[PDB]
């Protein structure tokens, strides 16, 4: 019948006309979420006298007899979603009160009639989302004594009155939602009738001027804490709007997606207690100094793409945001940083300036001046089209911990004078740059570095100097890919002991692991101890030195593929112990045996010896096919991956199907 | 596509080890490099667990 994991009859999509009637008598979640039923009588349900979470969503029930609840006193949550409970009755559920949550969405109930429900002593949450309701009269007397979070999500309500809410005399509401309903009247007295109306959602309704002005009056002397007017058309603002919200102590607000053009002088000055503040996705074109007056309690600010494509942040326009902690200036055309832009932000901790500027071609010393006194732990700075970092451009940043300078156009010859200061640098994301030639002293001013990402950065001066990476001693990651580095000295990676990743992918080192090169093959993976991952791939090493891998003992990934590599030497993996991966996709290996790949296959958990065409001989793959017999190694699928190709005598055969007994 | 679900793994760590936002970046970078290096699984979990143990 249906999948049954522990006590849930997950008859999700099993087109049924009747009830299951043959599942265990102790199921809890009869999740008939699409099964096209029409009736729920009090005969078939006596088998399920223990059902608790009945979900019959997305199904056509047109009638609910009261007797159905008589046989189900253990039900807690029921989701009558997308049903046809159109014609309601006084006793459609009279003594059916042991619920804890209820939904009646997409039922099209035009009228609530007189009093469908009066007891509901444990109805914490109730939803009536997409019915068609045009009022809020649910009962007559004190009622809903435990309804915490009502949801009138999408109705045709056109007003609000105190008498329509008198049934909420002593009802504690946490979050009340009246979104997506066009309202053009708020009759005097609506929310101080409700005992503890705490939250309120008015998203996506056009309130605007001449309506919000009296709305802030009505909410005055009402215990409302949260509020959200997202997409509620607010073209402008002044000092009279939200005046009445001074007495009622609000804590969170939302003006996102309402196309806010200009902010008035003393607007939002009547909000001493606004903690969060959301002005994202707006068309703001000018930000006066006085505009944010009174916002001394705003902690989180969101200005992702409010400053539409030129805006002019005036001088000292943020001096009143003393308690700001997280700025989000992300998708803007802000034209440069003036000398007094971020003045007063002595509580900032996260800046996130990426895709914000269109003029930061160069970073001079007098460019980050305004953040001299500001704490700043993160400085994103991606996609800012930086051409070249001049000297002492970060002298003002001492608390900075992440310098994520990727996705830029930084083409310059580094010298070391661009990092003066930066005593707390933990990350320098320099990926996706044009060209970065180095010197021996290019990193002597940052010995506190931890993650030097240098992918897709043509990196010169890697061999001529002693080592550009000698000063770095606390480096964990050294990413070098897409650079076409074609020469390395025996001291490129020297002294770096706690390095843990050595990514090297689109590199033409194929020439320097030959045998005919002058001086012998380059032994550059020398001395390292904590190299957990060594991703040497897509290079073309058709040879491996006998004892190149001596130092690597705690190595766990030796991903080495896309390499014309063939005929491995002996004792190549003699000393690697914790080798929990060994990837050789697309090589030229023709022979595998106990010295070539033996000691690697001991505690292995992944093997990728996929596309190398071994000679198909009883001696070429014998220990291999007697090793694939018992595989505690979580080998990938052995079908259509291992194939005989070389000898015409037995060409075209998977290794598992090779008759081992013949040899 | 399925390997993206491994983010929930570190998210569990985010709940399991209530550490700084800066350390979350370090965990994400280590996980991304390991996933781009490792083949399938059962080493990401062990490596990320060891990293989280050696990060707090
Ligand atoms: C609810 O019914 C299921 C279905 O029988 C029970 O699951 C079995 O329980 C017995 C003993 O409890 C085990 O030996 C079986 O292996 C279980 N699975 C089966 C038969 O597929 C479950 O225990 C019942 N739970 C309660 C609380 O009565
Ligand atoms: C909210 O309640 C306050 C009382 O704390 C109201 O303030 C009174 O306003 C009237 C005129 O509107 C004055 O005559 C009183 O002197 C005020 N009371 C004071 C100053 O303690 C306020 O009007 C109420 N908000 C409304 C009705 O929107
Ligand atoms: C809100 O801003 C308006 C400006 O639009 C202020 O109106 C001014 O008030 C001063 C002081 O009473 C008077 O010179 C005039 O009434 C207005 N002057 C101008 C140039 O408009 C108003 O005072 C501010 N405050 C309130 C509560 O409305
Ligand atoms: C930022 O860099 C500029 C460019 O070097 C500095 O301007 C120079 O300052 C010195 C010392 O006052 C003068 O002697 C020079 O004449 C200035 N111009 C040039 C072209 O060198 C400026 O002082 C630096 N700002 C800070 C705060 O150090
Ligand atoms: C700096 O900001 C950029 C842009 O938002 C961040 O790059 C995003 O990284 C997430 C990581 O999952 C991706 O899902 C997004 O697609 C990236 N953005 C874009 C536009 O591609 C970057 O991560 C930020 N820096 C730090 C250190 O978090
Ligand atoms: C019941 O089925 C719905 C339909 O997808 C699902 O969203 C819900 O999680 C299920 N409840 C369970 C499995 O407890
Ligand atoms: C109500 O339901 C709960 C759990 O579903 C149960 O513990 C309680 O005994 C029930 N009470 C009545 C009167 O049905
Ligand atoms: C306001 O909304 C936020 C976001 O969901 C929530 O965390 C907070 O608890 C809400 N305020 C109250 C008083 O419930
Ligand atoms: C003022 O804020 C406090 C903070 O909890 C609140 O208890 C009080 O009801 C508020 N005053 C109102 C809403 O008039
Ligand atoms: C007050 O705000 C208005 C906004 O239009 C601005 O024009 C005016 O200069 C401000 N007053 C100041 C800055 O003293």
């Amino acid at each position: 019948k249906c999948t049954v994991s522990h006590e849930v009859a997950d008859c999700s999509h099993l087109k049924l006309t009747q009830v299951p009637d043959d599942l265990p008598t102790n199921i809890t979640v009869l999740n008939l979420t699409h099964n096209q039923l029409r009736r729920l009588p009090a005969a078939n349900f006596t088998r399920y006298s223990q059902l608790t979470s009945l979900d019959v969503g997305f199904n056509t029930i047109s009638k609910l007899e009261p007797e159905l609840c008589q046989k189900l006193p253990m039900l807690k949550v029921l989701n009558l979603q997308h049903n046809e409970l159109s014609q309601l009755s006084d006793k459609t559920f009279a003594f059916c009160t042991n619920l804890t949550e209820l939904h009646l969405m997409s039922n099209s109930i035009q009228k609530i009639k007189n009093n469908p429900f009066v007891k509901q002593k444990n109805l914490i949450t109730l939803d009536l989302s997409h019915n068609g309701l045009s009022s809020t009269k649910l009962g007559t007397q004190v009622q809903l004594e435990n309804l915490q979070e009502l949801l009138l999500s999408n109705n045709k309500i056109q007003a609000l009155k105190s008498e329509e809410l008198d049934i909420f005399a002593n009802s504690s509401l946490k979050k009340l939602e009246l979104s997506s309903n066009q309202i053009k009247e708020f009759s005097p007295g609506c929310f101080h009738a409700i005992g503890r109306l705490f939250g309120l959602f008015l998203n996506n309704v056009q309130l605007g001027p001449s309506l919000t002005e009296k709305l802030c009056l009505e909410l005055a002397n009402t215990s409302i804490r949260n509020l959200s007017l997202s997409n509620s058309q607010l073209s402008t603002t002044s000092n009279t709007t939200f005046l009445g919200l001074k007495w009622t102590n609000l804590t969170m607000l939302d003006l996102s997606y309402n196309n806010l053009n200009v902010v008035g002088n003393d607007s939002f000055a009547w909000l001493p207690q606004l903690e969060y503040f959301f002005l994202e996705y707006n068309n703001i074109q000018h930000l006066f100094s006085h505009s944010l007056h009174g916002l001394f309690n705003v902690r989180y600010l969101n200005l992702k793409r409010s400053f539409t494509k030129l805006p002019k942040i005036d001088d000292f326009s943020f001096q009143w945001l003393k308690c700001l902690e997280h700025l989000n200036m992300e998708d803007n055309d802000i034209p440069g940083i003036k000398s007094n832009m971020f003045t007063g932000l002595i509580n900032l901790k996260y800046l996130s300036l990426s895709n914000s500027f269109t003029s930061l071609r160069t970073l001079t010393n007098e460019t980050f001046v305004s953040l001299a006194h500001s704490p700043l732990h993160i400085l994103n700075l991606t996609k800012n089209k930086i051409s070249k970092i001049e000297s002492d451009a970060f002298s003002w940043l001492g608390h900075l911990e992440v310098l994520d300078l990727g996705l830029n156009e930084i083409g310059q010859e580094l010298t070391g004078q661009e990092w003066r200061g930066l005593e707390n640098i933990f990350e320098i994301y320099l990926s996706y740059n044009k060209y970065l030639q180095l010197t021996r002293n290019s990193f002597a001013l940052v010995p506190s570095l931890q993650r030097l990402m240098l992918r897709r950065v043509a990196l010169k001066n890697v061999d001529s100097s002693p080592s550009p990476f000698q000063p770095l001693r606390n480096l964990t990651i050294l990413d070098l890919s897409n650079n076409n580095i074609a020469n390395i000295n025996d001291d490129m990676l020297e002294g770096l002991e706690k390095l843990e990743i050595l990514d090297l992918q689109h590199n033409n080192l194929a020439r320097l692991w030959k045998h005919a090169n002058p001086g012998g093959p380059i032994y550059f993976l020398k001395g390292l101890s904590h190299l957990h991952i060594l991703n040497l791939e897509s290079n073309g090493f058709d040879e491996i030195p006998v004892e190149v891998f001596k130092d690597l003992f705690e190595l766990k990934i030796i991903d080495l593929g896309l390499n014309n590599l063939n005929t491995l030497p002996a004792s190549v993996f003699n000393n690697q112990v914790s080798l929990k991966s060994l990837n050789l996709q697309k090589n030229l290996i023709t022979s595998v045996e106990k010295k070539v790949f033996g000691p690697a296959f001991r505690n292995l958990t992944e093997l990728d010896m996929r596309f190398n065409p071994f000679d198909c001989t009883c001696e070429s793959i014998a220990w291999f096919v007697n090793w694939i017999n018992e595989t505690h190694t979580n080998i990938p699928e052995l079908s259509s991956h291992y194939l005989c190709n070389t000898p015409p005598h037995y060409h075209g055969f998977p290794v598992r199907l090779f008759d081992t007994s013949s040899c | 596509s399925l390997e993206e679900e491994a983010e929930r793994v570190v998210e569990e760590l985010v709940k399991e080890f209530n550490l700084s936002r800066t350390q979350e970046i370090a965990l994400r970078r280590y996980a991304e490099y390991a996933a781009r290096a490792t083949a399938s699984e059962e080493v990401i979990e062990e490596l990320l667990r060891d990293v989280a143990e050696r990060l707090s």
